[PDB]
């Protein structure tokens, strides 16, 4: 597991790897906000 | 208001929402 | 090149030939012709092959009591595995034929031929001055051919597991593959079935709509389906026709490539259980029982 | 400042294509994407460390990065045992912070900054047709890659060492002292056929060869970098290549798809750069371990599990005979010049070899998308799919996609160079000038 | 009238702010309370097998099947 | 209703006739 | 339990971290 | 008022005028048959996948309520005891009890029949819309193929068999079960009609991909055709050897390939409905029997079919109550 | 010690979230980078220094 | 067998050389109007 | 309310429902 000092911060790490998918969805939603120029 | 498109959308959606609620409820079912 | 005042180069690139050869054709025509000749010869007459090194000579030649449907070019012997087995490595031509060397010869030459065929498609896209992506579309059947003939042997570690060059052999390969990897339940093959069914669907719709429109379209389809048609312009419709089957077949080829490396389809065996833990059957485990039958009957041993 | 379709000719679904001629915005996008890569590296390293129990093997826990760090000899002891997990955590954290820096940089040059830095910063400015400057950039990156390879070499030689799985008694973090710099040995791996037996570079069988090849590649890449910085392509090079941004992207896509296929096969087969102590048993390794452990178990209580290879060697019998090319650390000690010899199989077998063989038999790379181990005709009882299977599958998919991308972009680059990107000229066509008889 | 106008307008959101959650909750009570099992005949997880029957039920009578299914189920 | 099956079938016939009459009346009313 | 709640909070904060930026740009400044 | 020759307005004229209005959705006269039937077919399938069980028909737990996902959820066919009963809610079995009617598997019959009539209504809708804008109804004729497939495999095939039990249940995993059932029992792959159908389907997919790619690649730069027919014709003449010189015939061929393939598949499944199947080549069977060493991929296929049959009939056909001891179940090592 | 490290690292979490929210809107808004260069650079410096001190505490622990 | 090996190697080398030299012969893609 | 924001919200709720469905696929009935 993580080192003891960072043990309470396990849950945030559990959502870190999924963020690139959120980046591609962010590109898509930004384009939607732009109205697909 | 009670147009044909209204009737079609509601007939497709109201059961859809009910079934989605049922499915989500049974997701957290026992066992 | 540059032979006799570049006459050979002029002729190879010449577009006046009935069939454009091209520099990619320089490799396709010999490779494809060698594969064709060896396949025809092996199908017509070839000694039985030990598809597995158990010394059970499976026979796939027409002269050896087979028909067109049953006849096949047997995969290479499991003893050879992934080893390169051209004629010059076998102790004799009889030994080469007995171990299924013609299958490797045909598969290698044919894969090179189809790759150079994509190449020729690009070459004549460029020569005629059009946008060269017919090769990209053709990469789908080529991808599937590579997956069934090259990638699956690589993953399984033996060319004996490649698809036999036959019809009944193809069915046997498919049955075995479902037995061992649950092809039907894998999302990529499911997506490929969707791709093929939708390809037929859109081919039929496009044919019917264009045939009916050519009295000498958009309104008919709009009133027919309730969401209307997004591809109002013909260019978008034709790109959709290109994309749907192409990417569906790309994904089924990729699915097979993944199962080559032992990544099977969805396994929902004993997914649902009783309160006491008793397994409740579904369609998944009936498929599993079928797979068990195929698996046990495959292992001739 | 995202422009629009009319002013650039590229729709939103081709939006990034608008960055071909925007050097600064393109650089910003590239740096942001590098930040994304490093973000995923750090995030997944931290995720796996948080979900990593040292007592269990890495492959039993579906860890992909942790094997990669361990192969460098970071926090791993003899036999693949884990001494401490701190090296992996610090690797992940450093990756995450560096990714933060890279992401801030990528947002710069893209949101606000020089859109086209050709004139403000001539050193960093480039025009795709400008062969000299493109070669300058290529040479800079060749120098960087050579420095990375030499950094690996220094890590293996002048540092704690690299995890040699071929050391006696299993494996351990060995310090490489005399890497094989013999040119013939290094390039015979290239010359080796990619078929069964030879196996091409996937058949490296010792860290000495790997580090020697890395020395050679680092030196070659450095020399090529200084060569490209100080040289312009020859007339034949200028004649045989399309010189445009999409052409370079096509070339990179083709090379990187080939590399993806190579990585797939090497992760599926190789077990020295991918030690089986971390990535799990190779499929061939799993089958051979099954046969070997059955052999020793039946001997505890020769024709049952031994036969003759087509070449002539003594190999394991049954359906695993196809995997007779497998060369593992736990099997070579009991292997003689004539394949496997009965005397060593009777006396040489140490308990650690048997334990490793049993462990590899249990955790074969058979799996399913449900992360369920075993053959498809197996009940839901175990949860394991070997990291080798995941790596091979994912990287084959990515390599195939990137080869398709090479095809697409190379076709488009040739069309753009020849003016066919728009379509067929309506007024006249190349076909209309040819003889009607096809 | 068109999709853009009707979904953009806040009237749709306010009128459907009390209905869509109402239907979702209706489904949730339909499932959790077990009314789905009672009305659709789906056995609950603790009643797939009874004390009399310890295997998958089988119905043989074609016409007199109502009573057979009543017996096979918990009832 | 000499048999329960015949009673049920006739009930179904009248139910379907009622459904057809209802849809016919609905289209008639909504026509104008 | 508490760890799952913290994970959900982190997930929703992440999911909003981008939409917050785009909505701020759409409202404030107008560049987007 | 309005009519052919001064015909007085009647109720039918008003109904036809209302049903054919150019509103958001074309209802039409065929709408009265399509919308109720199709809506109820979809609703029945969704309800069956969500709530109704298959425990009392097939001995399976196949629905979202019981714990199955999208792939394994299905509306299982009625038990073999029901034979070909249409299983009305008011029928002699499940006499008005909706709960038991769902338990009897009558929901599959509901979905199947209402979907058959929805398909009829949709074909009639194609005809009506084609007549509305005065176009040839080639799309309805094309849809005759999927209707033929549905009638052959969901209605004619069970009708020729012992009951609705052996129809394909409306589900992904259940359809896979049906497919493997045909493989094991009917050797449906070896059937020449299935061969023609798969050839047609793959050829239609090929035509779709090739036509899309070529029309998108032979596009003209910047009332008139948008792609160069001559260029595509030359490209395929000099690449493949044959090319379409007429757009009309090309699109008609794209129409004809999948339709013919599915129709031949439907004929083959009609044959299978009576167990009239091209299962075996008698010559090869006798050759293998007399010569143990002789073996081909066809004999291996027959062995795999036997394995599927014997290992699956225990659970796939509960009504037969088959209990195969381990010693009689066919195995590869037992050959 | 451990609690000091945890509070400093939670502060780093919050400052990083604030930077994610602000740096993009600061950069993309018209006249955003100008007249706010000091603020954004101070935020980046604070984030870097806080990372460094968190690392120092980790070394101490 | 060795004679066959040499013959096949020669044939493959000849064809691959033709392929490579032919693609080296083709003029580079250029736009006449620009 | 902007249409793009409505689409974003609908997509986020759909993704959440899909995640809940898969979570149930891994815990509870149908999880073994
Ligand atoms: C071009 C492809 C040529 C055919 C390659 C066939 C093959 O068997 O190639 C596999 C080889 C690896 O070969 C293996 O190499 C192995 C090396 O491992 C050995 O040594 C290792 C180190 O000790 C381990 O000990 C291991 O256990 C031991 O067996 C063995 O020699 C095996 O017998 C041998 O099969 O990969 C390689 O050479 C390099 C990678 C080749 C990638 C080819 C993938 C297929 C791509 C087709 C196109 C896809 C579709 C695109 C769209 C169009
Ligand atoms: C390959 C990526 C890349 C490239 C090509 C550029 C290029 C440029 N940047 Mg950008 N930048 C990047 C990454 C990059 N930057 C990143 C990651 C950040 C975030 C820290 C920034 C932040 C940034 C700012 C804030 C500014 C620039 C500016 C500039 C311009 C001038 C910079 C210069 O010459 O000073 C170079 C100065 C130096 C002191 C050189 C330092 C080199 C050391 C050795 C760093 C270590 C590099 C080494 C190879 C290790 C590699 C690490 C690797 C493993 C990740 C130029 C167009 C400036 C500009 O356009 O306006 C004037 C500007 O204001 N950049
Ligand atoms: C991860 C891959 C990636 C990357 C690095 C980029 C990068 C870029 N794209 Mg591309 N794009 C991508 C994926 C990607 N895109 C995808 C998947 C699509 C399909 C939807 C597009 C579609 C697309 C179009 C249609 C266009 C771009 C454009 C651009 C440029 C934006 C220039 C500008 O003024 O910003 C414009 C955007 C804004 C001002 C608002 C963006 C604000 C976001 C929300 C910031 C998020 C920051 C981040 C989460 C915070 C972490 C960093 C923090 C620590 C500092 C930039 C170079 C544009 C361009 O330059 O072309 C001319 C353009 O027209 N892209
Ligand atoms: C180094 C890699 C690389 C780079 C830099 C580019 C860059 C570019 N490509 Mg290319 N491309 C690549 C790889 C690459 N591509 C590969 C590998 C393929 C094959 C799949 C393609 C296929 C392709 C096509 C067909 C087209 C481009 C186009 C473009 C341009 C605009 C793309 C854009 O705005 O994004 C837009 C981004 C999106 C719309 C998002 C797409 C989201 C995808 C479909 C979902 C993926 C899901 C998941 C991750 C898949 C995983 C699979 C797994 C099994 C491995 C730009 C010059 C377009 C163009 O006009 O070029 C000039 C164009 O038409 N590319
Ligand atoms: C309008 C479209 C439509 C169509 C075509 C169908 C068609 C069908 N439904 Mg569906 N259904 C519909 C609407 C429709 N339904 C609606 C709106 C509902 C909701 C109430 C249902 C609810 C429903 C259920 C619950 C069931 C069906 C079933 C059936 C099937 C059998 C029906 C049958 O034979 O008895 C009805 C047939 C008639 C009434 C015959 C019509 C002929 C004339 C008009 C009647 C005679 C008139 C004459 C003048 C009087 C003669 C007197 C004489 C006796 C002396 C059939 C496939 C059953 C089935 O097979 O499921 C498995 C079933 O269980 N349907
Ligand atoms: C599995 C493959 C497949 C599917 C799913 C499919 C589906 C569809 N094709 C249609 C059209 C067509 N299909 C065509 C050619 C083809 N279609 C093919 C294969 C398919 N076609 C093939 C191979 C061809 C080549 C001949 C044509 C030419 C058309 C059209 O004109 C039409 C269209 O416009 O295309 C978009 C639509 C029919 C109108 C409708 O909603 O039904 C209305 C009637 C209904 C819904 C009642 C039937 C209900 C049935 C029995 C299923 C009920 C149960 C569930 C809903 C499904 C269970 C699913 C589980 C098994 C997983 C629909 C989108
Ligand atoms: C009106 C239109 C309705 C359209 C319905 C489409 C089918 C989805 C039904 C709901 C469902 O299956 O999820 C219901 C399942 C429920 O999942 C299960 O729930 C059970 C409840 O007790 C248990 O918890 C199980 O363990 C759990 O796995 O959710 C999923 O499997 C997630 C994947 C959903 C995949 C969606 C379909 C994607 C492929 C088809 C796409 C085209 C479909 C539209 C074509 C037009
Ligand atoms: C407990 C039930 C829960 C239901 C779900 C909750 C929502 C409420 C839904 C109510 C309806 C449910 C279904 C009834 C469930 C139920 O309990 O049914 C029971 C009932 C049968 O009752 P009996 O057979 O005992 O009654 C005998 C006689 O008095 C009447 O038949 O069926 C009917 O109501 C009539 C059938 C439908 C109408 C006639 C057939 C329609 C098709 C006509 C087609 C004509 C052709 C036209 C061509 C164009
Ligand atoms: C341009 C743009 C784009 C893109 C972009 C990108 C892609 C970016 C990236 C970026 C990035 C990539 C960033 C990053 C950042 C990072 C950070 C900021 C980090 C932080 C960290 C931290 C804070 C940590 C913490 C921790 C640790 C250390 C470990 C343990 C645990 C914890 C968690 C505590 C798009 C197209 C969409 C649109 C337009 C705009
Ligand atoms: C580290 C390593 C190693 C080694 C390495 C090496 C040695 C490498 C090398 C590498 C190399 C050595 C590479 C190469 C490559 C090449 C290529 C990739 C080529 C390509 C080509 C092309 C692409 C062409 C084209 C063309 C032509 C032909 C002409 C005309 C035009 C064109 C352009 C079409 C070892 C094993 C020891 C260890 C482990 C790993
Ligand atoms: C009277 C009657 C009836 C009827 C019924 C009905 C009519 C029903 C309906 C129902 C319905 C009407 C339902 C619906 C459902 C729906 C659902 C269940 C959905 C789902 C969806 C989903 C799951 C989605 C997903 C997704 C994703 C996530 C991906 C992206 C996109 C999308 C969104 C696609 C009954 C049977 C009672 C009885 C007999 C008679
Ligand atoms: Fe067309």
């Amino acid at each position: 597991k993580l080192p003891e000092a960072y043990a309470p911060f396990a849950p945030i790490v559990d959502v870190l790897p999924v963020i690139p998918v959120f980046f591609i969805l962010l590109a898509f939603v930004w384009q939607a906000a732009v109205s697909f120029r | 208001i009670f147009t044909v498109r209204w009737l079609a959308i509601h007939g497709i959606a109201v059961p859809t929402i009910f079934f989605l609620g049922a499915i989500t409820a049974m997701q957290f079912i026992q066992r | 090149n540059s032979s006799l005042w570049a006459r050979f180069c002029e002729w190879i690139t010449s577009t006046e030939n009935r069939l454009y050869i091209g520099w990619f054709g320089v490799i396709m025509i010999p490779c494809l012709l060698t594969a064709t000749s060896v396949f025809i010869i092996a199908f017509i007459a070839a000694p039985p092959v030990d598809i597995d090194g158990i010394r059970e000579p499976v026979s796939g030649s027409l002269l050896y009591g087979n028909n067109i449907i049953t006849g096949a070019v047997i995969p290479t012997s499991n003893a050879i595995g992934l080893h390169f087995y051209p004629i010059w490595e076998a102790a004799s031509l009889d030994e080469w034929l007995y171990n299924g060397g013609p299958y490797q010869l045909i598969v290698c030459h044919f894969l090179l031929g189809v790759y150079c065929y994509m190449g020729r498609e690009w070459e004549l896209s460029f020569r005629l001055g059009m946008r060269p992506w017919i090769a990209v579309a053709y990469s789908a059947p080529v991808a599937a051919a590579s997956a069934v003939f090259l990638v699956y042997p690589i993953g399984q570690g033996s060319f004996s597991d490649g698809m036999p060059l036959g019809i009944s052999g193809t069915f046997n390969f498919m049955i075995v593959f479902q037995a061992e990897h649950n092809i039907l339940m894998h999302p990529f093959h499911m997506l490929g079935v969707a791709g093929v069914f939708g390809g037929s669907l859109f081919s039929a719709m496009h044919g019917s709509l264009v045939t009916s429109s050519l009295i000498r379209a958009h309104g008919y389809f709009g009133r027919l389906i309730f969401q209307y048609a997004s591809f109002n312009n013909s260019r978008s419709l034709h790109f959709f026709l290109a994309a749907w089957p192409v990417i569906g077949i790309w994904f089924t080829a990729l699915g097979l490539s993944t199962m080559a490396f032992n990544l099977n389809g969805f396994n929902f065996n004993q997914s649902v259980v009783d309160s006491q833990g008793r397994v409740l059957n579904t369609w998944a485990d009936i498929i599993n029982r079928a797979n068990l039958g195929m698996e046990v009957m495959h292992e001739r041993n | 400042g995202g422009r629009d379709q009319e002013t650039t000719g590229f729709a939103w679904w081709s939006g990034n294509a608008r960055l071909i001629n925007l050097s600064g915005k393109l650089l910003g996008a590239h740096v942001a994407h590098a930040g994304l890569i490093v973000f995923w590296a750090g995030a997944m390293n931290l995720f796996e460390v948080s979900h990593f129990v040292p007592e269990k093997p890495m492959y039993e826990q579906g860890l992909i990065l942790l094997p990669h760090i361990a192969t460098l000899g970071y926090g791993v002891g003899p036999g693949g045992e884990i001494i401490d997990t701190f090296p992996y955590f610090v690797s992940g954290v450093l990756h995450l912070i560096s990714s933060a820096v890279l992401g801030f940089g990528g947002v710069y040059h893209s949101l606000i900054g020089p859109e086209t830095l050709e004139e403000s910063y001539p050193f960093f400015g480039y025009v795709w047709k400008d062969k000299n400057k493109m070669t300058n950039i290529l040479g800079y990156h060749l120098i960087m890659l050579g420095l990375g390879a030499w950094l690996l070499v220094w890590k293996a030689m002048y540092f704690g060492g690299v995890y040699d799985t071929w050391a006696p008694g299993g494996g351990d973090v060995r310090v490489i002292t005399n890497p094989t710099t013999n040119a013939a040995v290094i390039f015979g791996y290239l010359v080796k056929s990619p078929f069964g037996g030879d196996g091409w570079i996937c058949s490296v069988d010792n860290m000495e060869d790997i580090i020697g090849g890395h020395i050679w590649i680092g030196t070659l890449e450095i020399l090529g970098g200084i060569w490209h910085i100080y040289t312009t392509p020859w007339p034949w090079a200028r004649r045989a290549f399309v010189w445009s941004g999409e052409a370079y992207l096509s070339y990179s896509l083709g090379a990187i798809g080939v590399m993806g296929f190579i990585a797939c096969c090497m992760s599926w087969f190789n077990n020295t750069a991918y030690p089986s102590e971390f990535y799990g048993p190779t499929g061939p390794e799993a089958s051979q371990s099954q046969a070997f452990t059955f052999l020793v178990r039946d001997q505890r209580l020769l024709g049952k599990y031994l036969m003759r290879s087509p070449t002539g060697e003594i190999i394991f019998g049954g359906e695993t005979m196809r995997f007779w090319d497998f060369r593992g650390p736990w099997l070579e000690p009991l292997r003689g010049p004539n394949g496997l010899d009965l005397n060593k199989l009777k006396n040489d077998i140490q308990p650690w070899q048997e334990r490793r063989a049993a462990e590899y038999m249990t955790h074969a790379p058979l799996g399913s998308l449900n992360s369920v181990g075993g053959v498809a005709t197996e009940i839901n009882a175990v949860n394991f799919v070997s990291p080798r299977s995941w790596l091979a599958c994912s990287h084959f998919c990515l390599g195939f996609f990137f080869f398709i991308g090479h095809l697409w972009h190379a076709g488009r680059a040739r069309a753009a160079a020849a003016g066919f990107e728009k379509g067929i000229d309506r007024f006249d066509e190349p076909v209309l000038s040819m003889r009607p008889l096809d | 009238r068109p999709f853009s106008d009707i979904l953009t307008s806040i009237r749709y959101w306010v009128i459907h702010s009390i209905t869509v959650p109402a239907l979702f909750i209706a489904g949730w009570l339909f499932v959790s309370t077990g009314l789905a099992y009672d009305v659709f005949g789906t056995p609950r997880p603790n009643e797939y097998f009874t004390e009399d029957r310890q295997e998958a039920p089988l119905i043989t009578d074609r016409f007199n099947a109502l009573e057979q299914v009543k017996k096979l189920s918990g009832n | 209703a000499v048999t329960p099956s015949l009673k049920n079938f006739l009930g179904s016939l009248i139910a379907g006739a009622t459904v057809l009459g209802g849809i016919a009346l609905a289209i008639t009313a909504v026509s104008k | 339990n508490i760890e799952l709640a913290l994970t959900l909070v982190s997930l929703v904060l992440v999911v909003s971290a981008g939409p917050l930026v785009v909505v701020l740009l759409s409202a404030r400044g107008g560049n987007l | 008022a309005i009519g052919t020759y001064q015909e007085k307005r009647t109720w039918f004229d008003d109904a036809d005028d209302w049903l054919r209005q150019d509103r958001f959705v074309f209802v039409g006269w065929s709408g009265l048959l399509l919308f109720p039937c199709a809506y109820f077919a979809l609703g029945g399938w969704l309800t069956g996948t969500t709530f109704v069980t298959s425990w009392y028909t097939h001995g399976l737990a196949t629905s979202y309520l019981e714990g199955c996902n999208f792939l394994t959820a299905a509306v299982s066919t009625p038990a073999n005891s029901m034979a070909h009963s249409l299983l009305f809610v008011w029928g002699p079995e499940a006499q008005g009890d909706f709960t038991r009617w769902c338990q009897l598997g009558g929901l599959w019959a509901f979905v199947a029949l209402h979907g058959a009539f929805g398909l009829i209504g949709f074909m009639l809708r194609q005809f009506e819309i084609a007549r509305s804008v005065n176009l040839r109804p080639y799309n309805a004729i094309a849809f005759s193929a999927p209707i033929a497939v549905f009638v052959s495999v969901f209605l004619i095939y069970p009708l020729g068999q012992s009951g609705w039990f052996f129809a394909p249940s409306f589900g992904v995993a259940a359809i896979f079960r049906f497919i493997l059932f045909f493989q094991g029992f009917h050797n449906w792959t070896l059937n020449p009609f299935h061969m023609m159908g798969v050839a047609g389907v793959l050829g239609a997919a090929l035509l779709c991909a090739i036509h899309g790619a070529t029309v998108e690649n032979t596009l003209f730069e910047d009332a008139e055709e948008t792609y160069s027919m001559v260029t595509a014709n030359r490209f395929w003449s000099q690449i493949f050897g044959v090319a379409f010189s007429n757009k009309r015939w090309l699109h008609f061929f794209m129409l004809l390939v999948p339709v013919t393939g599915l129709w031949m598949s439907a004929i083959g499944v009609v044959g299978l409905a009576l167990n009239l199947r091209a299962y075996d080549f008698v010559s090869q069977e006798i050759r293998a029997a007399e010569d143990p060493e002789f073996e081909t991929f066809y004999t291996k296929n027959i062995l795999l079919n036997e394995g599927i049959r014997a290992w699956m009939a225990a659970q796939d056909q509960p009504h037969e109550r088959l209990v195969f001891p381990e010693e009689v179940l066919p195995r590869g090592n037992a050959l | 010690m451990t609690s000091i490290l945890q509070v400093a690292l939670l502060a780093l979490i919050f400052v990083s979230f604030a930077l994610v929210v602000g740096v993009p809107v600061v950069f993309a808004t018209p006249n955003g980078w100008t007249d706010n260069k000091g603020a954004v650079f101070s935020g980046l410096s604070l984030w870097l220094l806080l990372v460094f001190v968190v690392g120092i505490l980790n070394s101490f622990v | 067998m060795l004679t066959l090996k040499i013959f096949v190697y020669t044939v493959v080398t000849f064809f691959v050389c033709l392929f490579i030299f032919g693609f080296l012969s083709n003029d580079p893609a250029r736009n006449p109007g620009k | 309310i902007p249409l793009w924001l409505v689409g974003t919200v609908v997509g986020t709720l759909a993704i959440g429902l899909l995640a809940v469905f898969f979570y149930g696929s891994y815990v509870g009935l149908g999880s073994s």
